[PDB]
C-alpha cells in the first residue's frame, strides 16, 4: 500500500529557508514523479513543481522558481523541497504527492497519493499561464440530491482534467482523472464528462461523507492550475 | 540522437523524457 510521510511542522521568521521531507512507500519510487503542492490557510490548491526520481529532472512553478529546489533521494526513497527567502505569504501546508502512472516514466500528472502535508509557519511581521474557474463556489445540499459542479479552463486543455476531494483537515484525494475516468476505489456515484474547456463533476445521490470541498485541476501543461474550490455544505 | 531539455518550454511528457546539459 502506498505511503507518503512528510518532516514534522515548521516555524520560521521571514527571510529563513525550510527544507521538508517526504518517505515514500510501498511502490517502486523510481516509476512515478513526486510533486509538490501548498495550501494557505483557508485557500484552495498552488501547485509548486515537479521531480523526476527517475532522471533528476523538475521543473518548478515560475513564481517560486528562484527560491525553490526539489530533489530526490533512490537510496532512501525520500523527497525533498527547498524554499527559500521566506516570506509571510508562504504560510502554508505543504504536500508532496506521487504523479500517478502515465505513458512515459515518472511524468508529472494528478496525483494518486498525497503525504498528510506539513505546515510551515512564517512567524507575523505586522498588524499560471492556464486559470480555472469553478462554479459554483459554495452550494448547499442534502442527502440524496444530485450535485453538479462546473470547471471551466482559460484556455483548451483536452481532456486533461481532474477532480479532487478535500475534507476538513485532510489532504485532498483523486476522484477523476483525464476528464471521466473515476479513480479506483471512488464511488460509483462520482462521475465527470466535458472536454476542451467546459467540465462538470456530479454526484448522482450525495451522502453524508460527501460534504467536502472539490476542485478541479488541469494537467495540460505547466504550471499544473487549480481550480479556486467549490465548498459542498449541509442546507442550513 | 535525445531530446534536450532547453527545448521542453511547458511540456511535462518531454520534461520527463529529455536529457539535461
Amino acid at each position: 500500500q502506498v505511503q507518503l510521510v512528510q518532516s514534522g511542522p515548521e516555524v520560521k521568521k521571514p527571510g529563513a529557508s525550510v527544507r521538508l521531507s517526504c518517505k515514500a512507500s510501498g511502490y517502486v519510487f523510481t516509476n512515478y514523479g513526486v510533486s509538490w503542492v501548498r495550501q494557505a490557510p483557508g485557500q484552495g490548491l498552488e501547485w509548486m513543481g515537479w521531480s523526476s526520481p527517475y532522471n533528476g529532472n523538475t521543473y518548478y512553478a515560475q513564481k517560486l522558481k528562484a527560491r525553490v529546489t526539489m530533489t530526490t533521494d533512490t537510496s532512501t526513497n525520500t523527497a525533498y523541497m527547498e524554499l527559500r527567502s521566506l516570506r509571510s505569504d508562504d504560510t502554508a501546508v505543504y504536500y508532496c504527492g506521487r504523479d500517478m502512472l502515465g505513458v512515459v516514466q515518472a511524468v508529472a500528472g494528478p496525483f494518486d497519493s498525497w503525504g498528510q502535508g506539513t505546515l510551515v509557519t512564517v512567524s507575523s511581521a505586522s498588524g499560471g499561464d492556464t486559470p480555472m474557474t469553478q462554479s459554483p463556489s459554495s452550494v448547499s445540499a442534502s442527502v440524496g440530491d444530485r450535485v453538479t459542479i462546473s470547471c471551466r479552463a482559460s484556455q483548451g486543455i483536452s481532456n486533461s482534467l481532474a477532480w479532487y476531494q478535500q475534507k476538513l483537515g485532510k489532504a485532498p484525494q483523486l476522484l477523476i482523472y483525464a476528464a471521466s475516468s473515476l479513480q479506483s476505489g471512488v464511488p460509483s456515484r462520482f462521475s465527470g464528462s466535458g472536454s476542451g474547456t467546459d467540465f462538470t463533476l456530479t454526484i448522482s445521490s450525495l451522502q453524508p461523507e460527501d460534504f467536502a470541498t472539490y476542485y478541479c485541476q488541469q494537467t495540460n501543461t505547466f504550471p499544473f492550475t487549480f481550480g479556486p474550490g467549490t465548498k459542498v455544505e449541509v442546507r442550513r | 540522437n535525445f531530446v534536450p531539455c532547453s527545448i521542453c518550454s511547458n511540456n511535462p511528457t518531454c520534461w520527463a523524457i529529455c536529457k539535461r546539459i
